[PDB]
């Protein structure tokens, strides 16, 4: 009897937030809660690992369609060798990120929507982000690779 | 009165001419005669729709060139599957059926335990709940609607043994015997095609 | 994202209602007897893990007699040169090799299986479900116990463990394992006597049973005298 | 129950959901019926098998007049069932001996004769277990189970000879025939198939 969808964020509207259809839709929340980034229990070197892996395979792409050598029978190895070389600048930068942005304390806590007290993520750490950029590092290596060896592999590619 | 035609349902009464023994008999009769409500009417629909004999429809679809009783039904101007493809296939019909009866079966007489969680006791044959979505039962009287679907059981089973007959005396089919009875009664009955000798004699 | 932690309340697709036992109250009154109930025959028991070997052997030759005993129906290759079809090069072959196959494990053209692919996805799957069988790897289903051949959880959809006897069933598997694994030495020794595949031994066996035997062809050397 | 496992059930197992067990005469009748299906299958099976001649037609081979045509008709015989010369088994000598012989068989089975043993061998009794039994097989075996083997197997032959009196008004052709039919292509030789050609009156 006249619905309202749109709600404040857990309830309260002092918050600088709205929980809509687009953030606390059920197929949104497990989804989004399903990615690497927020499975805060599991080690931050392997999440690290599939993002690096998904990142690294498409950023080749781009380079391999649209780069200088696409013309060229070497446009895949071009491509690949850009997308490890991006994959390559990007661990730099989380690695300085890692460097600098966990200086502080935050004493504050982190709690679920549910009111469940939980501990900080490990990944949200100097440590833990160093590991967590190791992890980047293997997977984008490791995927490039593979978008490599599928542009050589896969039948239907042109 | 109730049931005045002839002898007794089983819910009440005894039967004239049996014992009545067994009371698996009394829901084996209800199927019984839900099947054969549903296989008369075909061969009432099937050769109005299309002229052929219900007897003789199987041999249209057959593990080669099942093909044939693709767009066999009225209206439905799309194929059962397109035509060329060649995708009714006796086989594939056959499975189908086989996964799909033999699930229904299987979930009516507890050869497996039922899919859904509400009552559905294996072994009656009026369940009601799960299988009235307009709810008529209730709001019709229960035991006479019962009644009613015992005539239609029994009549619709006496009037498949009749086709069966039919179909082994004259040849022909259940609604092409009926407009030959229909247009000269006296000359297309059971002791004309008797005196023609029923096609072997 | 908040904790639901609903209700499932899912029943299985197909769950066998009890049925019971369909054996006689004997159930090994066969030469030997099944581990646990009794002393063996002829050969000494190894150890305990030698029972968990046997079913393991006996579901694995299960698989295999009646592989190749379809393979040889549906194509007419023997079974022990069906490896000769999908090889490094030229693995496109192997791909028609089922009766009524809608499609082509290898579409018409390049499109196809490849040794090494069709060997990478292999080592990856049942080596994993190997492991995951044994002690190694881990246990991904920590309801069912490692090393248990019998684990009849996830592994049991249908409940035929459950509705019936559950240990009448266990023997009756472990007969159709020896029954299986017998087949399938006999069939290796057919295969390397005759060189020819299981089916057309029991063809060349039932066309004439009189000749077409051991002996018959041991009277031509099995083609080595 | 545990040990029978067919749809139906045996007399004295229980009761059956159609036709439930009568009088115990019926379950004599049952079992005596099932022995001579036995012998009667096996015979339809294995005379075909050795001749070439349906059951349903070796009958008229041996008529009133003539009955040379069963003489020699068991594959691997020696010699001739009678002489060669002027085979003697006319249906008449088949008749006058059969006719006492399965005659006394039947009465001294059921004892409207007086027995001629008297070896405590009592009528109406499906399992004597007398000299039928010399090898006293039931002895050894756990008889109760071996009952249950003896109506699954007369149940089954039975069935098998509806199966062939059936086959043969439908077909004509011969129960191995038949049979060599079906392996040779089940899917267009079977039940449906020959309904689809009529049965051969239709
Ligand atoms: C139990 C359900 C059912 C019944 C009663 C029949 C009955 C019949 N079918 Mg059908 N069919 C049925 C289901 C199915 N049929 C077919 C496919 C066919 C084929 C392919 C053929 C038949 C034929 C026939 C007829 C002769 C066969 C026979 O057994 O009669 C024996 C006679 C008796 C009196 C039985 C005692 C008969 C009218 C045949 C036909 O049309 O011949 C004229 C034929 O060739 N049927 C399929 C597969 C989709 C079915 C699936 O359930
Ligand atoms: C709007 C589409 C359409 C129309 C006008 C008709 C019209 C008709 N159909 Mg058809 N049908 C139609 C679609 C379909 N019919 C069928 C299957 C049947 C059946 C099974 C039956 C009819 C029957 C009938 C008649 C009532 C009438 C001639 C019935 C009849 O009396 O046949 C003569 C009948 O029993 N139709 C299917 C499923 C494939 C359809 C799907 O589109
Ligand atoms: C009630 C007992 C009675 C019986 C057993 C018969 C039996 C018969 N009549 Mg008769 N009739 C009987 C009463 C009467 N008939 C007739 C008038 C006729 C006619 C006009 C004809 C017969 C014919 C027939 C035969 C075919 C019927 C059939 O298809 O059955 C078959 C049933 C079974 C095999 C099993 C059930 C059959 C021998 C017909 C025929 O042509 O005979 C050759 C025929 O044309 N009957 C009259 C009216 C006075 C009767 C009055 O009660
Ligand atoms: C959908 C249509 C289709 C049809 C009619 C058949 C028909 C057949 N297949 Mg094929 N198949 C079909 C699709 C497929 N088959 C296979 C893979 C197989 C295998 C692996 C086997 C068959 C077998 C068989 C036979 C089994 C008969 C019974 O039991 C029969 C000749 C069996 C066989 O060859 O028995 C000797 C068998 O073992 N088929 C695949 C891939 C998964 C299919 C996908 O579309
Ligand atoms: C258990 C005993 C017994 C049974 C069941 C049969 C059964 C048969 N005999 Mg055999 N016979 C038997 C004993 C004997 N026969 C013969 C000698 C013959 C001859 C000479 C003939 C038969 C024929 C027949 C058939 C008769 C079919 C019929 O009448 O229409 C169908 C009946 C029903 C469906 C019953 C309801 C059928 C296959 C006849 C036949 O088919 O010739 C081709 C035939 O001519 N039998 C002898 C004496 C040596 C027997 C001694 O006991
Ligand atoms: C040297 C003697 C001799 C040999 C080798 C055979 C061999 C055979 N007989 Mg014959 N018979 C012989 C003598 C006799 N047979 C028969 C009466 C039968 C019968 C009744 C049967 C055979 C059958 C058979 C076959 C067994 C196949 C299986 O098992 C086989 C061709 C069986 C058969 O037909 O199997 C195919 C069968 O049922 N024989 C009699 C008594 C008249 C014989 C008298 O000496
Ligand atoms: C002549 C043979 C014969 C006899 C005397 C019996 C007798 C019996 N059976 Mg057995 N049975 C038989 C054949 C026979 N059966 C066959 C062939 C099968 C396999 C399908 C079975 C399967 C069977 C089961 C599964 C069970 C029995 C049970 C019983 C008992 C129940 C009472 C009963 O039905 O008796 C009356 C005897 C009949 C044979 C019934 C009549 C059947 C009608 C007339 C249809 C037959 C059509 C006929 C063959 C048409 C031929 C036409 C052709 C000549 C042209 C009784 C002891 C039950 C029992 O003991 O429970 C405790 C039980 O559970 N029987
Ligand atoms: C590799 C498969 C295999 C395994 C692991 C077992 C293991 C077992 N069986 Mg099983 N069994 C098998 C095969 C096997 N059997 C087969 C095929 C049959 C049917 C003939 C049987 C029949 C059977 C019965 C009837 C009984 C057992 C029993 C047992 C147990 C006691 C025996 C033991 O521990 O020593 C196992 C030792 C061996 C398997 C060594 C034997 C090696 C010979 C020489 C065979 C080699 C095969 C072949 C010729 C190799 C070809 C090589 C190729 C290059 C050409 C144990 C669980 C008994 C039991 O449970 O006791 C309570 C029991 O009663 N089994
Ligand atoms: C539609 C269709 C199209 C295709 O072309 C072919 C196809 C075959 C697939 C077909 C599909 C058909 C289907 C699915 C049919 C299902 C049929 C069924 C279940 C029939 C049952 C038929 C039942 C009979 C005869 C009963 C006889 C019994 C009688 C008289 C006894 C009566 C009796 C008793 C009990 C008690 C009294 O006091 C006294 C008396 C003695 C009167
Ligand atoms: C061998 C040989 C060679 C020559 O060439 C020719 C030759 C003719 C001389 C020939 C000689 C052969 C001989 C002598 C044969 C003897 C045969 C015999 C004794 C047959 C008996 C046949 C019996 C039948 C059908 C029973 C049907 C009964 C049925 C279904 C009901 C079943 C039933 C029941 C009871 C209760 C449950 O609850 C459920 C259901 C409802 C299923």
């Amino acid at each position: 009897d006249k619905v309202q969808i749109v709600k404040p964020i857990n309830g309260d509207p002092f918050i600088g937030m709205l929980e809509t259809p687009v953030t606390s839709s059920p197929d949104v929340a497990n989804f989004l809660s399903n990615l690497p980034a927020y499975r805060t229990g599991v080690a931050p070197l392997l999440r690290g690992v599939e993002v690096g892996l998904a990142h690294g395979f498409f950023v080749t792409g781009p380079f391999i369609k649209l780069g200088p050598l696409r013309s060229t029978d070497a446009a895949e190895l071009a491509g690949c060798l850009s997308g490890a070389g991006l994959v390559l600048i990007l661990t730099a930068c989380l690695s300085i990120y890692g460097a600098t942005a966990f200086q502080r304390e935050e004493v504050v806590g982190l709690k679920t929507l549910s009111g469940r007290t939980i501990a900080k993520d490990p990944l949200q750490s100097s440590e833990g982000w160093a590991s967590f950029t190791s992890g980047w590092l293997v997977g984008g290596l490791s995927g490039v690779a593979w978008s490599y060896v599928l542009t050589q592999v896969l039948p239907y590619y042109s | 009165d109730i049931y005045p035609e002839f002898g007794t349902y089983p819910g009440g009464g005894e039967s004239p001419i049996i014992p009545f023994g067994s009371e698996k008999n009394a829901e084996r009769e209800v199927i019984h005669g839900r099947w054969a409500m549903l296989g008369v009417t075909g061969a009432w629909a099937a050769e109005n729709g299309t002229g052929i004999p219900w007897f003789t429809a199987g041999t249209l679809c057959t593990p080669d060139d099942c093909t044939a009783v693709a767009d066999k039904f009225p209206g439905a101007v799309a194929p059962l599957a397109p035509e060329g493809s060649g995708y009714p296939s006796f086989w594939n019909v056959l499975i189908i059926e086989i996964v799909l009866v033999g699930a229904a079966e299987a979930y009516r007489t507890g050869i497996s335990d039922s899919p859904f969680d509400d009552g559905l006791t294996v072994g009656d044959v009026n369940p009601g709940g799960r299988f009235d979505p307009l709810g008529l039962a209730e709001s019709g009287d229960l035991e006479e609607l019962k009644i009613k679907e015992l005539k239609h059981c029994r009549l619709s089973m006496f009037a498949w043994l009749g086709c069966i007959f039919q179909a082994l005396a004259t040849q022909e089919g259940p609604i092409a015997n009926w407009q030959s009875h229909v247009a000269d009664p006296v000359h297309s009955n059971v002791l004309t095609n008797a005196a023609k000798g029923f096609g072997f004699y | 994202r908040r904790t639901k932690a609903s209700v499932p309340a899912k029943r299985s697709a197909f769950k066998a209602n009890k049925f019971g036992s369909l054996a006689p109250p004997d159930l090994y009154p066969e030469f030997g007897t099944y581990p646990g109930g009794g002393e063996s025959p002829v050969i000494p028991f190894g150890s305990e893990k030698n029972a968990e070997r046997e079913i393991i052997h006996g579901r694995w030759a299960m698989l295999g007699v009646t592989g190749a005993w379809a393979a040889e129906n549906g194509t007419g290759i023997p079974w022990f040169t069906a490896g000769t079809l999908c090889t490094p090069d030229d693995c496109t072959a192997v791909a028609d090799k089922f009766p009524g196959a809608v499609a082509p494990l290898a579409p018409a053209g390049s499109g196809y299986p490849n040794f090494w692919a069709v060997l990478a996805i292999e080592i990856f799957l049942v080596g994993s479900a190997e492991c995951y069988r044994t002690g190694l790897f881990e246990n991904p289903f920590p309801e069912l116990t490692q090393g248990d051949v019998t684990p009849g959880g996830r592994f049991d959809p249908l409940g035929f463990a459950e509705a019936g006897d559950l240990e009448e069933l266990k023997i009756k598997e472990l007969k159709h394992s020896r029954l299986a694994m017998f087949a399938w030495l006999g069939c290796i020794m057919q295969a390397l006597a005759t060189q020819e595949g299981p089916i057309a031994n029991w063809t060349a066996h039932v066309a004439d049973p009189i000749h077409a035997n051991v002996l018959t062809n041991a009277a031509k050397g099995f083609k080595f005298y």
